[PDB]
């Protein structure tokens, strides 16, 4: 069950390739893509070795790189060139699929603020549900005529991608200054690669659950209008230890209110016997606000770190305060349209947004069904 | 042989030493979790009003020491010292409208001063008498007599074997008033109660059997 | 001392080999008994200079007109202690006794989980139906078909396993079994006795294994039927039903890759032959305590939410549209039935239950039932 | 539970130090925050070793000591600056405050004489903003210096839950009488020493007092007066201590009457023999107490650091801390009428007033009402 990945816009090819460097990284592999001599299951992402990659003026910078065998501006803009070139991708796409045995989903990387993905971004996630229809179609999409690209974009990954992880810029850029203290955009994506390798770190080694991106994110989501997580990275020592600094909003990359799940993943050799000692104490400290209506639960997983490149922590969330951030780009929405061929599109699109930041605001109380 | 695996390991001796100090810290974080039930509930916190009946195990090789009437004893004394951390804590966790705290140091002290006279001139004065008794075994019987010769003795210091309806009972009445007090956060109702009470306890133990003076002085 | 036993007429007290306590003698401590028939089957599946000393020993005890219970075992921990030690060495550092444990862990106890989720999802409808005389073989064939599915690939330890179906004497699952052919060296340590009840936990990890995939698939079809309003009550229901397997399917890493730390430590510990045999037969019977095995009532209340479960996932699945002629009306009796189980289990669990209930109790959502 | 320390100024960060380089010689860890080989428990003060410090021109000066591994004048100069690196700080706080497991406390080291008295009355009401729940003591130290000592007491009239008075001039008296000095350096000496040895009830464990709330709690009878003062002599049974202790030469402070005494005893002493000190105390009547509320004196034994003679130490709450406070008053209204709102330099002086007011009236035989 292998992931096909596909990215787009300058932004999006700009993290792929930083995701892939680490990738490959924490395998045993050549940047000419051969196996060097110096357990670890590569086959999710690299075909037989080549990564699985679709890449969409930036190509040119990759090319040049010592990696090179690895191998306008506006919405309606993006969009228009879409259907221009509708036959000549899909072509590139199908025969990936074709020539993998049992696809299973689809990693996306792209921009809203970005122009091109904005415009084409957008085109195909309608496509894709309309080819495929059993396939999951995940993207790690970055929030920044700007609120206009934004939220049109909007539109498509509330009923397109049933599933979707947001990291903000805003925030990010936040973090570069207080613990990094840089003032560059290629400093930023450094700490970018790390949530993505990070995320799919309990895929690339043989585990006991959690074998397949179903087995992540099916726990998480448990409505088809509930679709949307947030990360948080600690190591910027016990099990105790990186759990008390996940649930501080200081190191979540984000701008009544509580989660729906989570789920921690641990990337030391941690004892795992006193995991279970750990959680108590979480629940009698009680640092987590969380949902009366439905059963959920907290989650951890443990893995191994690549042993050719000390404890790390990612964990993935599920808040509802990530409906203020659609609030204050709708309301920037607003301000550009009473200021400035049918101009209904994007009215429609306004209404249906509306529904998701309802379904959020409904969802913390006790009457959230119907 | 047998004493000389006892002071480590069949280490009889090193045994008896845990036994003595698992209860009577780590025993502060346990029941502070009990002030804020299930019977699994507890096994965790401890593997981290008046039950909660604790036991051991102990081998064979020291059965014969720490017999099984023996560990009721050593658990008649835990239930009630609970009972003194309880009141000792709950009136110490917080921090005419004033008047309440002059309610407070006036009862504060009082079980203040019962806990220091438990555990300091009881709890731990017999309990340096006994190890510097025990390194001197010289017997299989005696170390038997030298220790039940600790608790029948404990628990009669510790007045909790007779003359409970008449002595014991109004400490433990009181002891209600650690608790009635303890939520309310009828004012004037108490101090007529206390001031009753507490002389009632002075007037009633004012008949000393001559350890008690210890604490007569309040 | 040569893996073979001269006996023609049952009287010899050992007869995958197994150990006689009716016959066994009087004053022979039970405990010794143990230390000889795992030297034994240790060289019978294994099929220097360690060869005549241990024959001179023995000659020698024929001497003494007194058989000294004392000085019996005295000679007999030394030539445990020695197959073990060499066991040991091809065990772990040749093969990565350790590097047939960490073989076992994976095939066994499901260690190698990806490649029975793609097992299952090839020999699936060839064990739907009741298991017949041939399709014994024709799982195999996709067994060996998964390994080489996920590039895992060696021609050792691969010819080991061979899956078994008890037949005759019921769906294919019920009578799934895998074996392992010991070597000779560690025949004394793996008796099919100590296989059994490795082969017993194996049924019921796998059955978990199961309902879980097929439920996740369920999860991948509401998702796809994105565009009734009795259409949200499976979701309700599914991701309800899903916590009491998933969490279910939890605290298996925190009991497997719990004990399996203790008995990897016990060894690299202790220079005895003993210590292995008792904490190695001490690891194993905690797999069928805490894993809820032997205690009935949590054996036989979990046990009706898998099969319950089951007639949920195919009867959304046997469908393509909304549950009208009668579907609704049939998804109306398992809730009656599964909501009830749920504050049953509530109830079984109000020594270990705490590490379960905690990870199903922390956000408090079972105090409202 | 425990209880992270904060070093502001040149003075905080002066005591802060020696007080962790007596610390780490009392424990077994070596200067370079690894364990030296050579029952303590010590994860109340350590992390594991690094101590949860957090320092506030010095800062050079500590790191060039080879402690390398364990880790304007104005009020209203340090009042704005503490705003402008308000999240600044906050965020290392916060870090480990939920870095730490179950926070229990809040202990501070500053000198009101003067950018440490700002921030030291930044951090007090900001502390009780955010966590409602955590206790803060302060060790603060006491000598245009009449104006920024009198706002941080305003502050610290309300905000913080207990208050350790250190006087310079009274230290200054030892320095001279028992040392012969005349130093700075010097007089941390005994500084350190107080602190270490008032909280060694909470890194030895005992019977008593496992917890700070335990030892302050019965000495302060209501929130307002929660003013404490101290005592060491030794620089022997049970009762030549105490004696030894009420004397005024020793006490660390420059009608009246006690509210509490709580002592601490680190040596060998028995326990048969403490019961009667304090009757013999009572008896010959050495001290007075509060005439409304029944006052009572505490000891607590302890053990000391075997890494390392009987000492002690005593805590005390008494009304004549009341002078003190006074003279600077005094000192306030003479500069006041001898030189953009200047008001809330008023409201500062009412609320001190309320304080010294209720000192008097402490000590009447009618301090109800
Ligand atoms: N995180 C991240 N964001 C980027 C990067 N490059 C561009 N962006 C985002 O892309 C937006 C600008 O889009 P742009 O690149 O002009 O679109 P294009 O002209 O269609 O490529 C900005 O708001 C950025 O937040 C990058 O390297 N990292
Ligand atoms: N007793 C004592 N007092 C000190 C020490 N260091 C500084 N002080 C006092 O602290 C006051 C000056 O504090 P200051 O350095 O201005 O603090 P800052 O403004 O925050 O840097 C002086 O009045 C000193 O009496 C010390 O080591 N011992």
């Amino acid at each position: 069950r292998e992931i096909i990945t596909l990215q787009l816009g300058q932004c999006g090819n700009q993290i792929g390739f930083e995701f892939w460097k680490q990738l490959c990284a924490e395998h045993g592999i050549s940047p000419e893509g051969i196996v060097e001599e110096f357990t670890d299951r590569k086959d999710v992402f690299f075909y037989q070795y080549i990564p699985r990659a679709v890449l969409l003026r930036v190509i040119h910078s990759i090319l040049n790189s010592p990696y090179a065998k690895l191998y306008g501006n506006n919405w309606a803009s993006g969009f228009s060139q879409g259907e221009k070139i509708h036959e000549d991708i899909f072509d590139i796409i199908d025969r990936e699929a074709d020539g993998s045995d049992s696809l299973e989903g689809f990693v996306l990387c792209h921009s809203i603020a970005g122009g091109t993905g904005s415009g084409l971004g957008s085109y195909l996630l309608e496509r894709l549900n309309d080819r495929y229809p059993k396939k999951l179609v995940q993207t790690y999409s970055v929030f920044p005529v700007q609120p206009y690209n934004s939220l049109l974009t909007l539109k498509r990954l509330t009923q397109n991608a049933d599933c979707l992880v947001v990291l903000d810029n805003t925030a990010l850029n936040r973090i570069a200054t207080d613990r990094l203290h840089i003032q560059s955009f290629s400093q930023i994506n450094q700490l970018v690669s790390t949530i993505m390798s990070a995320s799919t770190t309990t895929l690339r080694y043989p585990g006991y659950m959690n074998n397949d991106l179903i087995g992540l994110i099916a726990s998480l989501i448990p409505t088809p209008r509930l679709h949307f997580l947030m990360t948080g990275y600690t190591p910027l020592t016990t099990v105790l230890d990186v759990m008390r600094r996940l649930l501080q909003p200081k190191n979540v990359m984000v701008s009544n209110h509580c989660y729906i799940a989570i789920l921690n993943i641990i990337q030391g050799e941690v004892d795992p016997t006193q995991v279970h000692k750990s959680l108590q104490r979480i629940r009698e400290r009680k640092l987590a606000n969380f949902i009366p209506w439905g059963p959920a639960s907290i989650q951890v997983a443990l893995s191994r770190k690549s042993p050719y490149l000390r404890v790390s922590g990612l964990m993935m969330a599920n808040h509802t305060s990530i409906s203020s951030l659609f609030e204050r780009t709708c309301r920037q929405y607003d301000k550009l349209r009473k200021r400035e061929d049918n101009f209904d599109e994007m009215d429609t699109s306004r209404e249906i947004v509306q529904q998701l930041i309802d379904e959020y605001h409904a969802a913390t109380r006790p009457d959230y069904i119907s | 042989n047998l004493m000389q695996t006892l002071k480590k390991d069949y280490r009889l001796v090193e045994y008896l030493q845990a036994m003595r100090n698992f209860f009577l810290d780590t025993m502060y974080d346990f029941y502070t979790s009990i002030f804020d039930q299930n019977v699994s509930f507890l096994n965790v916190q401890l593997q981290e009003l008046d039950g909660l009946t604790l036991s051991y195990k102990v081998p064979w090789p020291v059965d014969i020491v720490i017999s099984l009437e023996c560990q009721k004893i050593y658990n008649q004394v835990f239930l009630l010292l609970l009972q003194i951390k309880w009141a000792k804590y709950s009136l110490d966790v917080l921090l005419q409208i004033h008047r309440m705290f002059l309610l407070r140091v006036k009862l504060m002290h009082f079980v203040n001063s019962l806990h220091n006279y438990i555990m300091t001139r009881i709890l731990h004065s017999t309990g340096l008498e006994f190890q510097h008794q025990v390194e001197e075994a010289k017997d299989l019987d005696q170390l038997i007599k030298i220790h039940y010769r600790y608790l029948s003795t404990i628990h009669d210091r510790c007045l909790l074997r007779e003359k409970v309806s008449f002595v014991k009972e109004a400490i433990m009445k009181v002891l209600n008033l650690a608790l009635m007090f303890a939520d309310g956060w009828s004012i004037e109702k108490m101090e007529s109660d206390f001031k009753n009470c507490h002389m009632f306890l002075v007037t009633i133990l004012n008949k000393a059997f001559p350890h008690l003076e210890s604490l007569a002085l309040s | 001392l040569h893996g073979l036993l001269l006996d023609q007429h049952e009287e010899f007290f050992i007869k995958q080999f197994s150990l006689r306590v009716e016959i066994l003698p009087s004053y022979i401590p039970v405990r010794v008994a143990e230390k000889i028939l795992f030297v034994g089957e240790s060289v019978q599946m294994f099929e220097k200079n360690q060869e005549d000393t241990f024959a001179a020993e023995l000659h020698r005890l024929k001497q003494q007109p007194l058989f000294s219970l004392v000085d019996f075992e005295q000679v007999v921990d030394r030539i445990r202690s020695t197959v073990a030690e060499h066991l040991w060495k091809l065990m772990v550092e040749e093969s990565d006794l350790l590097g047939q444990l960490k073989i076992i862990k994976d095939f066994y106890l499901l260690g190698r989980g990806e490649l029975f989720q793609a097992f299952i999802d090839t020999a699936q409808h060839m064990l739907k139906t009741p298991p017949t005389a041939v399709t014994e073989h024709d799982v195999n064939v996709a067994f060996q078909q998964s390994a080489h599915k996920v590039l895992l690939d060696d021609d050792n330890l691969l010819p080991l396993l061979h899956l078994t179906i008890e037949y005759h004497g019921a769906s294919g699952w019920a009578a799934l079994g895998l074996s392992y052919k010991v070597q000779w060296p560690l025949h004394i340590l793996f008796t099919p006795a100590v296989l059994e009840k490795y082969n017993v936990v194996f049924k019921y990890l796998l059955s978990v294994r199961r309902v879980q995939a097929e439920l996740q698939h369920c999860w991948a079809l509401q998702m796809q039927r994105k565009h009734q309003t009795d259409a949200i009550k499976w979701r309700l229901r599914n991701h309800m039903a899903f916590l009491v397997d998933n969490l279910q399917y939890y605290l298996q890493v925190d009991v497997l890759e719990s004990q399996f730390s203790q008995l990897l430590h016990q060894i690299n510990s202790t220079r005895d032959f003993e210590s292995i045999r008792l904490a190695h037969d001490h690891f194993l019977s905690n797999l069928l305590a805490q894993s809820f095995i032997l205690l009935k009532p949590v054996f036989h209340c979990l046990n009706e939410i898998l099969d319950l479960c089951h007639s949920f996932c195919s009867l959304v699945s046997q469908n393509l549209g909304p549950l009208d002629e009668r579907g609704a009306a049939q998804l109306s009796i398992l809730v009656k039935g599964f909501s009830r189980q749920s504050s049953l289990l509530f109830k079984i669990l109000s020594n270990s239950d705490l590490a379960q209930l905690l990870l199903r109790l922390d956000y408090n959502k079972y105090y409202t039932q």
